[PDB]
């Protein structure tokens, strides 16, 4: 009360509800703790298994393999017949029905497509892996063709421009990586409207799809198309040629995958699926 | 075998791409989960079915768990808990989407409550007082989850006897404010458990609700047969929030209430 | 020592052209083996790591695929629902968790180190303690059916043993009641 304050008056803005957009600005909040500097540890080893690094980094989702489904060869196949057709975007839905109990439904996504779904743009390469489950006395030959844009609505030429050939006489496990090649820099993220999504690959023996015709066109969300064609139909040491063999594939994300700005499309979704449809 | 074929193309991205199309880089979930999302709205419409609810200058109390729960018809839903299918009327935030993939969860949670509400019929009343307080664990006498309406008036006027039995000792921690000059509460809730971590894949309301907290509102000229008061919940992740082991991505579906 | 000796915990016979899925809980199946149920007779708490190992018996005339996955502590909550998902979709999730792939043509298997992950500090083993059962489970299901070249049965066996053992708090309480594995 002794002196008088001689200081220029400053200009301030009163904020009631704070800044709820950024993530690198300190907050004006109160901790309901006995002390202002209480904190646990952020280490992961305190619970058990040693961690390989940061288990909260997003690269742990881009880089975990997942079995999607399987298709079949059916050796009664001519010189060039379609066996597999898929787009090259990471949102590959997989519906199912409850076996025992009341009627229930649900979807399922690979780790690549479960982490990019909150965001709105995606970019990078994805690696597919094929494994044929067959005996060692089997001989056949297939080819893989990649079309960056448009699609493969008709059987293409055998040219070696982008064709990779795989034969059963060498091995039965292959893996290829489709990398980013588009004029634009970022594609969009696919979404579904109803509880039964549309097919992004054919055929599938798990979901019950038996179609073997090329699909539609989704160029705004996909990196292209990948199709599998037969070259030399396989023969088994049985004589009775009325049999088949199946082959299954896995999807991952190459160490160049990345995402972009945030999005809100999972607002009306929930991970609890087992008590609806009354 | 495992033959690596020839890649379809090559990656030759410029080292300066984060400053040509977007502003920054989105690769860490820990940073992303620190923004705010909109959770449900905390109403109180379960109690109005009573035939003797107080009317006029009462205390509205709601006890809720301090972690978001998945939406839908979860086992112990709060919204309509007196009919065969109770439900949760929230939205799937970023916390309740990336969590079910993990094994261990530990850390504090940040909440923001914003008050609103009119008085249908009569003109209006000044906004009362708002409190947020922790509910700690006790072997006997703990506050159950749900809503309650306590009266604090007598034949003459305010009575300290029923006023003291509406507020507990308030020792664990509290934040109190006047809603006329500051209609918002921003709070942080720590972990405070005797066992190292909890299971993120829980879906029953009560199993999550072993860590509770309460929101209290003092109101004037209310009605015992209609609720006109609410809060707006915004949930973020605290500084010590941690998820430890990524197991697998669970299934989901599209649910409309 | 004596607890580092491999012990058979499950044996399965695989038919032709079948899609099946079975499941067990290795932690208490191992602990109830009568050869083991006596060397932990007078303690109260245990802490160790299981070490599983799969041995496949199949000739070069077979071709098929199987998957053996392991789910850690906390599966009891989401178990009545996980038994409703069809096998093909189960393999999608099961192939991301720590697992081993069974190939019949090459007759190959593997080994699998199970870590000790628990919210408490020790595991209680005394006459009714349900903690060992609710600690982690094994699920074995077909990836592709089993076929052969004709011009009928294959077996899978799992041997388990734990190392890095610490036993504390000697007491006067009976351990969990010993059970002979069904196999």
């Amino acid at each position: 009360c002794r002196p008088v304050v001689i200081d220029p008056p400053h200009k301030y803005r009163p904020t009631y509800v704070g800044n709820m957009a950024n993530a690198d600005i300190a907050e004006a909040v109160d901790k309901l703790s006995l002390t202002s500097k209480q904190e646990l540890t952020i280490n992961h080893d305190v619970i058990g298994k040693k961690s390989d690094g940061d288990d909260m980094h997003l690269s742990t989702f881009f880089g975990r393999e997942a079995y999607m489904d399987r298709f079949e060869w059916k050796t009664t196949d001519s010189y060039d017949t379609l066996l597999f057709y898929t787009h090259v975007h990471p949102i590959l839905f997989k519906r199912f029905e409850a076996t025992s109990g009341d009627y229930d439904v649900g979807m399922l996504l690979p780790p690549v497509g479960y982490a990019t779904i909150p965001f709105s743009f995606w970019r990078g390469g994805m690696t597919f892996r094929f494994s044929i489950v067959a005996s060692a006395f089997h001989r056949g030959r297939l080819r893989i063709v990649y079309q960056p844009q448009g699609g493969l609505g008709t059987v293409p030429g055998f040219s070696a421009a982008f064709n990779r050939v795989i034969d059963l006489g060498d091995a039965r496990d292959f893996e290829v990586t489709v990398e980013w090649n588009q004029n634009i820099a970022f594609r969009e993220v696919h979404t579904t409207g109803s509880n039964v999504p549309s097919a992004q690959y054919t055929p599938g023996l798990d979901v019950g799809r038996t179609s073997q015709l090329p699909l539609g066109d989704q160029t705004s969300v996909s990196n292209g198309v990948l199709a599998v064609y037969v070259v030399n139909d396989l023969v088994s040491p049985d004589g009775g040629t009325d049999e088949s063999v199946e082959v299954n594939w896995f999807v991952k994300g190459a160490p160049s995958f990345e995402v972009a700005s945030r999005d809100t499309k999972f607002a009306r979704w929930s991970t609890h699926w087992s008590q609806e449809e009354f | 075998g495992a033959i690596t074929l020839e890649p379809f193309g090559s990656d030759n991205t410029s080292p300066e791409l984060s400053k040509l199309h977007f502003g920054e880089t989105y690769d860490h979930m820990r940073v992303l989960v620190k923004g705010y999302n909109f959770y449900k709205a905390v109403l109180d419409n379960t109690t109005i079915t009573d035939p003797d609810n107080p009317s006029g200058t009462v205390v509205i109390r709601s006890t809720v768990p301090d972690f978001p729960a998945p939406r839908g018809h979860i086992p112990n839903g709060p919204d309509k808990p007196f009919l065969p299918h109770p439900e949760n009327a929230a939205l799937c935030t970023h916390l309740t989407w990336f969590s079910p993939c993990y094994v261990a969860r530990r850390g504090g949670i940040r909440w923001k409550y914003l008050h609103f509400g009119a008085r249908f019929g009569a003109t209006d009343a000044p906004k009362g007082l708002g409190f947020v307080n922790r509910v700690p664990q006790v072997p006997y006498g703990r506050r159950p989850l749900g809503n309650e309406r306590l009266p604090l008036t007598d034949v003459n006027g305010f009575n300290p006897t029923e006023l003291s039995q509406a507020f507990s000792n308030e020792n664990g921690g509290v934040y109190a404010t006047d809603l006329d000059v500051q209609p918002a509460i921003e709070v942080e809730l720590p972990f405070y458990s005797s066992l190292r971590f909890v299971n993120p894949r829980w879906d029953d309301y009560e199993k999550i609700g072993i860590h509770r907290h309460s929101i209290d509102l003092l109101s004037y000229r209310t009605n015992g047969a209609k609720c006109e008061d609410a809060w707006m919940a915004y949930v973020a992740a605290g500084d010590d929030f941690n998820l430890s082991w990524m197991l697998s991505c669970p299934p989901f579906r599209l649910v409309n209430l | 020592n004596f607890l580092s000796r491999p012990v058979r915990i499950m044996r399965e016979s695989i038919s032709l052209d079948e899609r099946t899925s079975t499941t067990i809980a290795p932690w208490d199946v191992y602990l109830r083996h009568p050869m083991i149920n006596k060397k932990i007779a007078n303690y109260e708490y245990l802490r160790a790591n299981l070490v599983l190992e799969v041995v496949v018996n199949g000739g070069p005339f077979f071709y098929g695929k199987m998957l053996l996955g392991y789910t850690p502590f906390g599966y009891e909550d989401s178990l009545k629902n996980f038994n409703r998902i069809p096998i093909g979709h189960q393999n999608t999730m099961l192939s991301q968790q720590p697992h081993v792939k069974i190939d019949f043509c090459e007759s190959t298997g593997g080994v699998l180190h199970l870590p000790f992950v628990y919210n408490r500090n020790y595991m209680r083993i005394s006459e009714g303690s349900g903690e060992p059962a609710s600690m982690g489970e094994l699920r074995l299901n077909t990836l592709n059916a089993l076929k052969n070249i004709s011009f009928s049965v294959a077996t899978i066996t799992v041997f388990a043993y734990l190392d890095n053992v610490e036993l504390v708090a000697p007491s006067a309480n009976d351990p969990i009641t010993a059970q002979q594995p069904e196999l």
